[PDB]
């Protein structure tokens, strides 16, 4: 009866010629399919008729045809938490394909702590070795469902995060040595003259040894432990967490726009491409292409005997150049700074938004010598052109969300450890480990429910957020409509 | 409206006894005794710094909570017979939540210029220290409070336009503007609060 | 030179960390609590489906507890006004953030729940926005860790 | 005291060659852009992630704080 | 009852506790550096020297392997319940 | 792999009793969305508004009886070869056919439903006079 209703519908919706008894229909099909549709015709003229052919209507008015490019496996996934928008406008889609592992959703971990990137991997890859009877038996619940429409994605989010704990050397908290560690103290008390601090430096100088002598040389894989295990651990994990922030949201809000590029350029309009984002990407660059060599810059450039004057000074130089700097400044006026800061400055905020006006009217006044509604058009392009500006700055701010996330995991973390496992691990061993069952059990449950599950999901949608509102909101816009083929889908 | 009867009272009764004691002061020729200098003097600078970080962060956080809330309640509601909206319009929530980051950026840098003292006296010790903390805590209350204002206006323009798309979807573009000036409105309030402690000396 | 009565501030801004969040964590949880009641006359099976709310406000709480055992472990005798300050800041900060936080996820939660148990198609949209609130929170904790060292 | 030169060199050629490793195509069947996509993205943002720490690590402007009051334990080490 | 998730989480938590606690001991016997503030001081080792350091360590070391081993004690239990439910159907 | 796959359109050519036949297997292959040529309908101009009625009464027939089989707690597996054919026209009286006997099974199942009313009436009625079996004793 569903086949019949939808059968009578789609008459409904086919149209009857007055000429002949026969009907004509118009029809989306893809182009690979068409000869299947012959096919379905070589059915008509073999046993219901002769007369029934199709023919592609190539024309060009309306005919907006849905998107229908949604079509692959398991990674199809991916597609549908970008399905959220319903990309639409032809081919110009560009979506998950591209993205996916640089996408803000294989990055969607920023918590990386080794063992929470085991268990995820665990959880995921036992749940795939299990999809045959998980899918072949009934569903629990619609939660259950939208973790099995995403174990691949788990998984491969699992692996990243093992890679991400990896490299921050963060495994429950509790750093990794592996082929060295750098540092050491005997060179920093016995050249440095720190020494005889055994029982003083425990009595006169707590908490007090913080000296770079002869020393330095990164890890050469991640961080040392013995950031871990100071504590200063904040400043420096602050600082470090901080410009690699700057970093990697200039460099993907930068994909971002220049994907943008092709995707106009295959719809043809050389106007915008030469007009409308090519001041986007200038701007866009002047304005933090220049704050990322700073950073990196201010990372090459010095050592740790090189801080002005005062002892340390953290950094000094990363907030001081603002997105203004009128005047005065001091501190670091390395030559040539000013200029190129002036340059960038009027290159940027007084050119760029100017030059963004104007479009059409351009080629109207061209029409207007050849014998559009003016006013709507400048006005969408003003709104569009003021949004951009100031998304800019609004999204290289709202980057920053993800590492206010990784920064409330590592204490969570941290701080789950000392007051369960350190409470747990202590003397009279009898006493000390008769009921560290008890206290290990109660460390596997706060860490599968507030780190993996309530954390890991916060990070989860974070991402997806930091998805839809500036990296795919840079290259792709609009709507469409989707597929919608006769698959019977009621069983 | 008990509590609103209790904090009038309150109010009235503080401002009587504040005026009363003030007029008996000017009367009694005990108009030094009344020191304002004294305490603003004797008053460590160290919490009026952090006092104008915290609510510069916090107002600005709890302003976008009822921005958030006051938006998302709104869509929940208008989106049950239409779940198209459940995600499309979210780009008028965000600014809210952005709003909100502009506080803790801005916490951060007012908060970069804080060093200890090692001096309790105040004659000509503490001098540029004392302009330093006063600036910078009324940088944190311009911040916080502009920044909390901003977004409750953006999160009650959002909630309207969310109900405006809930019958015809093609007004959402044409509306968008009132809320990205309600968020360039935040932007001058951020801007002012760096410019206040742009050039300020702690030590 | 330590001065008389200097951790007063510090130990007033961990008790204000812990209260404030947990304050807006019951708030929240009443608040959902009094929606899932709401919703679960008509559609029983829905009941663990959005019981996050909850967590959410236990989250909030968690934050509150970790930044007053923070503050609490960092407390000495000698406070020298400067550290103290610093706390009672981030303990001020941390918990009103955590207040408002729970706000917002009693509310959005308990309007979401309703939502879901009249259209189910309408949860993880809601979701986002419950999420969003916790990240407000969030705020706090981070401004106060920042806030614990400069 | 770690030397620099050489796990930048590896790790550089590593994530190179994974890189620039598609041009050799292994399937040549199925669609095969995911693929080789998924491979360019992987080694060039790990080997970013990688580097940014690496240099942040660089140049130790300040020195750590240890003090877990286990300087003369650690002296050992 | 010994229902089947009740089996599962058992048999989950068991091998996670087997590998974690295998792992606690291990890095207790190299006595790495990382954990020494975990690890339990008494004032009165610091002018001891390292051996009284060493030998509290392998004390705890084998705290943490007598707790991995009531911790595969269980998880055996576990799994012979829940392989007799299984094999008595 | 690229992300294009350019759709185009096409028309439809079909006959009188062909189009059945041909609009049947072509939902059996599934690949056609059929963007609607006739706006001014309404249902009022759906030409085949008779067969949708039809199909209109059968889904309701099947509802019901879902309902009431779920009411008894009666499983629907119905698994192999669900997707045997499409409906054709004359089949279609047969199958009505069989859901009216269902029907009128369901049917003398609610006039069972209605003597069980009674029943129950009367079982509330012997209720009431247990209570007055103890009642002699309030009279004393």
């Amino acid at each position: 009866v569903r086949k019949m209703k939808a059968i009578y519908h789609t008459l409904n919706l086919c149209n009857i010629d007055v000429t002949q008894k026969c009907l004509i229909a118009e029809v989306w099909c893809p182009v690979t399919d068409l000869d299947s549709i012959q096919f379905a015709l070589r059915r008509g003229t073999e046993h219901s008729g002769s007369t029934v052919p199709s023919i592609l209507n190539r024309m060009q008015t309306n005919q907006t045809p849905p998107t229908y490019n949604k079509t692959n496996k398991f990674t199809h996934g991916f597609q549908n938490i970008v399905d959220a928008y319903g990309i639409g406008t032809y081919r110009e889609i560009n979506p998950a394909p591209y993205t996916v592992i640089t996408f803000p959703f294989l990055f969607a971990v920023m918590f990386g702590d080794f063992g929470h990137g085991i268990l995820m991997t665990l959880f995921a890859v036992w749940m795939v070795l299990r999809e045959s009877r998980i899918l072949s038996q009934k569903n629990e619940n619609e939660m259950f469902s939208m973790v099995f429409s995403g174990r691949y994605i788990i998984l491969l989010m699992g692996l990243f995060s093992i890679y991400t704990g990896l490299i921050y050397n963060d495994c429950f908290s509790k750093s990794l040595n592996i082929f060295g560690s750098s540092w050491s103290v005997r060179p920093m008390f016995t050249i440095g003259n720190w020494t005889e601090e055994t029982l003083l430096g425990s009595s006169v100088l707590q908490l007090n040894p913080a000296i770079p002598g002869v020393f330095g040389g990164p890890y050469p894989f991640g961080i040392d432990p013995i950031w871990n295990i100071a504590t200063n651990k904040l400043t420096f994990l602050n600082s470090f967490k901080m410009k690699m922030s700057v970093i990697l949201g200039i460099i993907h809000m930068l994909f971002g726009v220049s994907l943008s590029l092709f995707n106009h350029i295959y719809f043809k309009k050389p106007l915008n491409i030469y007009f409308g984002f090519i001041p986007e990407i200038i701007f866009m660059s002047s304005l933090f292409g220049y704050l990322v060599i700073l950073i990196f810059y201010k990372w090459t450039a010095y050592d740790a005997h090189s801080s002005r004057n005062a002892p340390s000074l953290l950094i000094h130089f990363i907030n001081m150049f603002l997105f203004s700097y009128p005047e005065s400044g001091n501190a670091m006026l390395y030559s040539g700074q000013k200029g190129i800061q002036c340059f960038l400055i009027v290159v940027a905020m007084l050119c760029v938004p100017w030059m963004l006006l104007f479009k059409p009217l351009i080629l109207r006044h061209q029409y207007l010598r050849k014998k559009f509604d003016f006013g709507d058009t400048m006005v969408h392009q003003a709104i569009h052109t003021i949004e951009y500006c100031l998304g800019c700055i609004s999204n290289t701010a709202s980057y920053l969300r993800l590492w206010a996330l990784s920064l409330a995991h590592a204490q969570l973390s941290e701080v789950l450890w000392t007051m369960v496992i350190h409470i747990g691990l202590h003397v009279r061993s009898l006493a000390g480990g008769l009921g560290l069952f008890f206290i290990f059990a109660a460390f596997a449950t706060l860490t599968v429910a507030i780190l993996l599950i309530m954390e890991g999901l916060s990070a989860f949608l974070h991402a997806l957020r930091l998805h839809w509102v500036e990296f795919q909101n840079k290259f792709y816009t609009g709507t469409g409509f989707k597929f919608l083929p006769f698959s019977f889908e009621h069983i | 409206t008990g509590l609103e009867l209790l904090y009038l009272g309150i109010f009235v009764a503080f401002w009587a006894c504040m005026i009363v004691v003030g007029i008996c002061y000017t009367i009694f020729d005990l108009g030094f005794r009344f020191d304002v200098a004294w305490f603003l003097t004797e008053t460590s600078p160290f919490m009026w710094s952090n006092l104008g970080i915290g609510l510069a962060i916090s107002l600005s956080v709890v302003g976008a909570a009822w921005g958030i809330y006051i938006t998302g309640s709104s869509i929940i509601g208008g989106g049950v017979k239409a779940p198209r909206i459940k995600t499309k319009n979210l780009v008028s929530i965000i600014f809210c939540e952005a709003v909100a980051i502009y506080g803790i950026i801005m916490a951060i840098v007012i908060s970069n210029m804080a060093e200890p003292f090692s001096a309790t006296d105040p004659k000509a010790i503490g001098h540029r220290n004392y302009h330093a903390g006063y600036s910078m805590f009324g940088a944190g209350l311009t911040v916080g409070l502009s920044n909390l204002f901003c977004g409750v206006c953006v999160g009650i323009v959002g909630s309207g336009a969310a109900l405006a798309d809930a019958q015809n979807p093609s007004l959402f573009v044409k509306i968008l503007i009132v809320e990205i000036f309600g968020s360039a409105i935040g932007l001058f309030g951020v801007i002012v609060a760096i410019l206040q402690t742009s050039r300020v000396k702690m030590g | 030179n330590n001065p008389e009565y200097s951790s007063f501030f510090g130990v007033m801004g961990a008790s204000s960390a812990m209260v404030f969040s947990a304050m807006g964590a019951a708030y929240g949880t009443a608040k959902s609590g009094t929606g899932i009641a709401a919703m679960s006359v008509m559609r029983p099976e829905l009941i663990m489906k959005s019981i996050i709310p909850v967590v959410m406000a236990g989250i909030i709480a968690i934050y509150g507890l970790v930044v007053a055992v923070l503050i609490a472990n960092s407390l000495t005798d000698g406070i020298t006004l400067y550290r103290s300050f610093l706390q009672l800041g981030a303990g001020l900060s941390v918990g009103l953030s955590g207040l408002a936080a729970g706000f917002a996820i009693g509310i959005v939660g308990d309007a979401g729940v309703r939502g879901t148990a009249q259209q189910p198609r309408l949860f993880v949209g809601m979701i986002l926005i419950l999420i969003f609130a916790e990240v407000l929170g969030l705020y706090g904790l981070i401004v106060a860790l920042i806030l614990s060292t400069k | 005291a770690h030397s620099f030169a050489l796990p930048v060199i590896i790790f550089t050629t590593f994530w190179g060659l994974i890189g620039i490793a598609g041009p050799w195509f292994v399937p040549k069947g199925p669609n095969r852009g995911v693929i080789i996509t998924m491979l360019v993205a992987t080694a060039v943002c790990c080997y970013l992630f990688w580097l940014i720490a690496i240099l942040a690590q660089l140049n130790p402007l300040f020195g750590p704080q240890l003090k877990n009051e286990t300087i003369w334990y650690v002296r050992f080490l | 009852c010994c229902g089947p998730k009740l089996a599962a989480c058992g048999i989950v938590l068991s091998a996670w506790g087997v590998i974690m606690l295998i792992m606690l001991g291990i890095f207790f016997n190299v006595h790495s550096a990382v954990l020494i503030e975990d690890v339990p001081f008494t004032e009165k080792d610091f002018e001891n020297g390292p051996q009284n350091i060493y030998n509290l360590y392998e004390q705890v070391s084998y705290n943490c392997f007598i707790a991995a081993g009531l911790y595969l004690l269980l998880g055996g239990f576990s799994f012979c319940q829940v392989r007799l439910n299984k094999r008595k159907e | 792999l690229f992300r294009s796959e350019e759709m185009t359109l096409a028309q439809l050519f079909l006959q009188s009793e062909a189009a059945y036949c041909c609009v049947s297997e072509l939902e059996e292959l599934g690949k056609v969305q059929f963007r609607d040529l006739n706006p001014d309908v309404n249902v009022f101009q759906r030409k085949f508004v008779n067969e949708v009625r039809r199909c209109e009464e059968m889904d309701r027939k099947l509802r019901f009886v879902e309902k009431e089989i779920r009411k008894a707690n009666i499983p629907i597996m119905d698994t192999g070869e669900n997707p045997e054919v499409p409906f054709p026209r004359d089949m279609i009286d047969l199958e009505a056919n069989f859901e009216k006997i269902e029907n009128e099974l369901k049917e003398i199942n609610t006039n069972q439903e209605a003597l069980k009313r009674n029943f129950l009436e009367l079982t509330e009625l012997k209720f009431i006079l247990r209570k007055t079996q103890q009642f002699f004793d309030e009279m004393a």
